[PDB]
RNA sequence: CCGAUAACGAACGAGACUCUGGCAUGCUAACUAGUUACGCGACCCCCGAGCGGUCGGCGUCCCCCAACUUCUUAGAGGGACAAGUGGCGUUCAGCCACCCGAGAUUGAGCAAUAACAGGUCUGUGAUGCCCUUAGAUGUCCGGGGCUGCACGCGCGCUACACUGACUGGCUCAGCGUGUGCCUACCCUACGCCGGCAGGCGCGGGUAACCCGUUGAACCCCAUUCGUGAUGGGGAUCGGGGAUUGCAAUUAUUCCCCAUGAACGAGGAAUUCCCAGUAAGUGCGGGUCAUAAGCUUGCGUUGAUUAAGUCCCUGCCCUUUGUACACACCGCC
């Protein structure tokens, strides 16, 4: 009943392969792994059906491993096809949210695939140029110099 | 050696002054010493017949 | 005294009956309710998860206000400013999916039924319930 | 400020006051009264401008000679 | 010149589909209350069709 | 003023200061508290509202932007 | 009505049917003395009155 | 029994120099039961001293684009600042509120120009009008700075920079610059 | 106590936000758009809508029965236009009925504490001008 | 304008004028605007209210079955003139202040004599002269380009945050558009399906009849966030879905999930502005098969400072100099 920090807790505490923080809500603590953004922890959380006011050390372990589970593999999880990141991939046309560094592998796979194919959106991706048809007369001047 | 501070009441104002016309040349007359009456230069919009603070007594005021 | 809900403060009315469809399980609700956006211009899940049964207690009363409010009436009556991000704010509608779901929820729950002409009216009994509820929570909220 | 007459309504007013005097009066509502009919002006605001100059120079006349 | 070609691209809508009723030009061409007028010939001709800058 | 770094929640050196020390003073305010204890501010809201259905404190105020509380009146 | 077009755009159609007459018949009497042009429209009937200085020209 | 905000009876007040006392619109005829009137205080000169000093002070509380246009909230604003400065202290919010003016106000100001070739700053009076001016906005304008980037929120800073306003005691924003402005008037009298 | 057609209707403008009071006789009662100025939306200016009837008190409100309907505008112009109208339809009730020896004694009061609620402002907006965003503001302009 | 006064009397521009807005419980009238009262209801009420209350529920031009215009609409008019009073002034032009008054300077349109070798032949079946005229600088079709980027300048939007962001709830606008001669392209309520963007079927509106009582934003009320480049910011970039079209790649647009860049109030410089004004904040029109970060209009919320100056920047007038008169881009 907003009491003092209790024993069990982590004040930086290590999920996959990178750590998140404690002090944040539970919900907005997990946004930090590469590809989840705060609809898709929302949910997530949701479904982990705990309680959300409390913070990242505030997770007992069985909660870790629980919604881990649920962010791993939505789908089996009544989590809605047009929710998910990998929508219709290019290799195996089957819906998945790519986490930490497998989002990592999958942009730069994009990349050089569409180099290899030598799309125009590929050799612009290369020469580091804008790729959605946007201006660039003017604009990334800072990223240029 | 500082002069007290005391209160000067405006009988009229001159005109406008301060190469700008920021400032405001008036007339005053302390009502501690009612005969004397000295010009002052103000800052801001100022009326007839109201009063205003004057850090001295002994200082006039000059053109601009 | 006869208490009508155009007596009685909205904000406290609306989770009033909000409270009330809660209680009364006859009401039915869409699996998808804490998934999907209430909104276009929304970035955001509602916080409440029993924001449906808020949004029913909205609509009652709000039907109740003026009848024949339809699909789109309710959509425009909860749309919103959309950010669009960089360029200047605007204003889109709410989801009709979800007006679609409340309004036929509660013609199910059948104290809402369709109009000789377009849009939806409250029944004798809707009304009735809702001066109910209001003279309770004015009775509560003066004393 | 901004309040100055014109010639146009001025010597309108010099000119009805010289040649219909006994007529007019102190009046403003009066002097319009009188001016709307015996002076043909087309507009509302020259005529009741006339007339308010014709009700100064009445001032003006029933104390001090002028150059009417 | 050849039948088929010649007229072969769509022009059903778009800046090309419309001109001016005056002076065929397809620039600043207003089209509010079915004008379908060229700018610089509404502004000769707008006292003909009665438009009066009353202000 | 280089870094806050606030307790998000209470141990045993803030929360037994903070239930001795709070009904003394005039300004009983979630960012006075704050600034008192170096709590987070969450916890601060959090805090007033549990102390003020403790009894050890009145509320004010009550607004949606700013709530106000004050120490018991004595009598 | 869905044959009838709006009041507005009839106005509009009216001062530019106006409009080329007066041009064209400019351009066709600016040696006749042309001067002007009128119509008087209705249900029954328009009449177009053109003022000129040689009418027997 | 005016009761502005619903309490505060505006009778009990007192203005110690004359200067502002004609020049202060807290009276029983200027007393409001809230500070929002739109009287049009502004279309002719002094006028705004007609116009209730409380109206004023959310005036000039709205600032800086972001809020411009906003009265509703400048009037939460000074109400939460009134309910914390009588809790905290428990004298008249309204009669400190003078206090504090009055002791902000800056007596005496420079010209600039008091050559031409060079900046002189001839030293000159400060007429009662400037006087309340320059006391609000350096008043509103300390809130504003004291509460950009911190937890501590609007109607708080505006609270506190009024009780340091009113004793003078040396750290409130309005009470320094005032301080620099009679210290450069001496330097240059 | 018994009499009949006892009513008048006034209405109070200002900013494009009309609100029209209906007054009758009957019990001492108050309501906008069916609802009581209590309950009003804008609770922070409650106090300017329940502002006339403190000024002379209810106990001139006890014998009057008044409902108030408004349109146009926004939310603060609707509140000045309300009690405005209120203001206006109390005083030409009361000096259509009853003499105006005593109605000067309450139009007094109103006209000492704010022209605007019998007198209502006759300010509304200007012209946007094709130089600039606004009315009197122009768009920049740079010389290099 | 007054005043001096070899000038008097005029004329144009200004003013005047037209429109715009506030005031008329005065007039003219309104089933394409309504308001009261009445009669049906529907519901809250019975402690008892009972001529109790709400209804944008139905009617009293469904024509015999009520009135009226207060609200709205727009014509005729009226109304404001420094009119009254106090003061200043040569006591004149006028100016300041105040009462009564809706209003004591509302905004606009038009704008002289002239000049700028100012801009437009790319608005024109306006146009002299010249260029080309069949391997066409005519004209049509296909593709690209008009977007392309070491850098520089201008107009803008977006933010930099707690005076805030997010969720929900309450909630009030006015301008104004809406189905097509070419020309195939309208505005749209309601019901159903989808989470969204969308699709389907039924209508209404060629318009104070429908969209629409334009349920807008902002704001207001509650919760959550907590000084953390943070839930501020959404740049860039990936995957996926619909819309328009013959065609979307150089991403047309929109939607969902993803990364979250700079940015912590801005050096020197410099723009705009006096009351419903700046500003914040949305909504119409123009653009349009698709469409606004533009522009033109409207509406909401709504201030600070000033009633001054020639210090700066420009402009005019008088005087003056001239060897200029093609008029300093001069002459020599
Ligand atoms: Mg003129
Ligand atoms: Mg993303
Ligand atoms: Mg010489």
């Amino acid at each position: 009943m907003s009491l003092v920090i209790p024993e069990k807790f982590q004040h930086i505490l290590r999920v996959l392969n990178t750590n998140i923080d404690g002090r944040r809500k539970i919900a907005f603590a997990i946004t930090a792994i590469k590809g989840v953004g705060r609809r898709y922890a929302h949910v997530v959380l949701r479904k982990a059906d705990i309680d959300l006011t409390k913070r990242a050390g505030e997770l007992t372990e069985d909660e870790v491993e629980r919604v881990i589970t649920i962010m791993q593999n939505p789908r089996q999880y009544k989590i809605p096809d047009w929710f998910l990141n990998r929508q219709k991939d290019v290799k195996d046309g089957k819906y998945s949210q790519v986490l930490a560094n497998g989002l990592d592998n999958k942009l730069r796979e994009d990349l050089e695939r569409l180099k290899k194919i030598r799309a125009h959106r590929g050799l612009r991706h290369f020469w580091g140029l804008r790729v959605r048809g946007q201006h660039t007369k003017t604009t990334g001047r800072r990223g240029r110099t | 050696r500082v002069q007290p501070i005391k209160l000067a009441r405006v009988t009229k104002v001159l005109g406008r002054t301060g190469s700008q016309g920021q400032c405001t040349q008036v007339r005053v007359e302390f009502m501690d010493d009612t005969s004397r009456s000295i010009i002052r230069n103000v800052k801001g919009p100022v009326r007839e017949g109201d009063v205003l603070t004057l850090l001295e007594s002994e200082r006039e005021a000059r053109r601009l | 005294p006869g208490v009508t809900v155009k007596d009685v403060n909205q904000q406290e009315f609306v989770r009033a009956l909000a409270a009330f469809l809660k209680k009364s399980g006859k009401l039915k609700v869409p699996e998808w309710v804490d998934t999907v956006k209430l909104a276009k211009h929304k970035e955001l899940a509602p916080y409440d998860e029993n924001w449906f049964y808020t949004r029913a207690a909205s609509t009652a009363r709000h039907l109740y206000l003026r009848g024949g409010a339809g699909v789109g009436s309710m959509t425009k009556i909860y749309g919103g400013r959309q950010r669009n991000g960089v360029m200047p704010s605007h204003f889109s509608r709410g989801s009709k999916s979800v007006a679609r779901r409340v309004l036929q929820a509660l013609e199910g729950l059948k104290m809402v039924e369709k109009d000789q002409d377009g849009g939806r009216k409250l029944t004798p009994q809707g009304q009735r319930d809702l001066d109910r509820i209001a003279g309770q929570v004015a009775a509560a909220n003066k004393k | 400020m901004g309040r100055v007459r014109t010639k146009t309504v001025k010597k309108a007013a010099r000119v009805i006051i010289e040649k219909y005097y006994t007529r007019l009066g102190n009046d403003f509502h009066t002097n319009k009264r009188v001016c709307e009919e015996i002076a043909i002006i087309p507009s509302k605001k020259l005529r009741n401008k006339i007339a308010g100059y014709v009700t100064h120079l009445m001032k003006r006349i029933q104390r001090g000679p002028v150059r009417g | 010149g050849h039948q088929q070609l010649y007229w072969s691209h769509p022009r059903k809508f778009g800046q090309g589909s419309r001109s001016c009723r005056v002076c065929s030009n397809r620039h600043g061409l207003i089209r509010k209350y079915g004008l379908n007028m060229c700018r610089q010939c509404f502004r000769q001709y707008a006292k003909d069709i009665g438009f009066i800058k009353l202000d | 003023r280089d870094k806050l770094n606030n307790l998000v929640l209470f141990d045993k050196a803030t929360y037994d200061k903070l239930c001795k020390e709070v009904p003394n003073y005039k300004l009983i305010t979630p960012a006075v508290v704050s600034e008192r204890l170096k709590i987070r501010g969450s916890l601060a809201r959090a805090a007033l509202q549990e102390l003020l259905s403790k009894g050890l404190i009145k509320l004010v105020s009550k607004h949606r932007a700013q709530v106000i509380y004050t120490r018991n009146t004595k009598g | 009505m869905a044959v009838q077009i709006s009041k507005k755009r009839k106005f509009v159609a009216d001062g530019i049917f106006k409009a080329e007459l007066n041009e064209f018949l400019t351009r066709e009497l600016a040696e006749d003395g042309y001067s002007g042009v009128e119509v008087r429209v209705t249900p029954t009937r328009t009449e177009i009155i053109i003022l000129a200085t040689r009418t027997q020209n | 029994d005016i009761k502005l905000f619903g309490k505060w009876s505006t009778d009990d007040v007192q203005i110690n120099d004359i200067s502002l006392q004609d020049y202060i619109a807290v009276k029983e005829k200027y007393a409001k039961y809230l500070p929002h009137s739109a009287g049009r205080y502004a279309a002719k000169r002094f006028r705004k001293a007609q116009c209730p000093i409380v109206e004023r002070l959310t005036n000039s509380m709205m600032m800086h684009g972001r809020n411009n246009g906003k009265k509703l909230m400048t009037v939460r604003i000074v109400k939460h600042a009134f309910e914390i400065i009588h809790l905290l202290t428990g004298e008249n919010p309204l009669q400190v509120l003078v206090n504090a003016i009055i002791n902000s106000g800056p007596r005496e100001d420079s010209t600039r120009i008091g050559r031409a070739g060079t900046v002189r700053r001839q030293a000159v009076d400060v007429s009662p009008l400037r006087r309340v001016n320059q006391a609000i906005w350096l008043l509103c304008t300390g809130a504003r700075e004291a509460a950009f980037r911190n937890i501590k929120t609007i109607a708080e800073c505006l609270a506190d920079e009024l009780i340091n306003a009113a004793k003078g005691s040396s750290n409130s924003y309005a009470i320094k610059k005032k301080d620099e402005l009679e210290r450069v008037a001496k330097s240059n009298r | 106590s018994k009499g009949p057609l006892q009513s008048v209707q006034v209405f109070g403008r200002k900013k494009t936000a009309t609100a029209v009071a209906h007054c009758k006789r009957g019990n001492g009662l108050i309501k906008v758009n069916g609802r009581p100025l209590e309950m009003i939306e804008p609770r922070t200016l409650q106090y300017k809508l329940l502002e006339p009837v403190l000024l002379l008190g209810k106990e001139r409100f006890a014998g009057v029965d008044i409902r108030v309907r408004v349109k146009g505008g926004g939310h603060v112009a609707q509140i000045y236009a309300i009690r405005q109208s209120i203001s206006k339809a109390l005083v030409a009730y009361y000096q259509k009925y009853v003499d105006e020896a005593s109605k000067k004694e309450i139009k007094d009061i109103l006209i000492q504490y704010d022209r605007t609620l019998l007198v209502a402002d006759p300010r509304r907006c200007e012209s946007k001008k094709f130089g600039g965003p606004g009315a009197r503001a122009r768009y920049q302009k740079s010389y290099r």
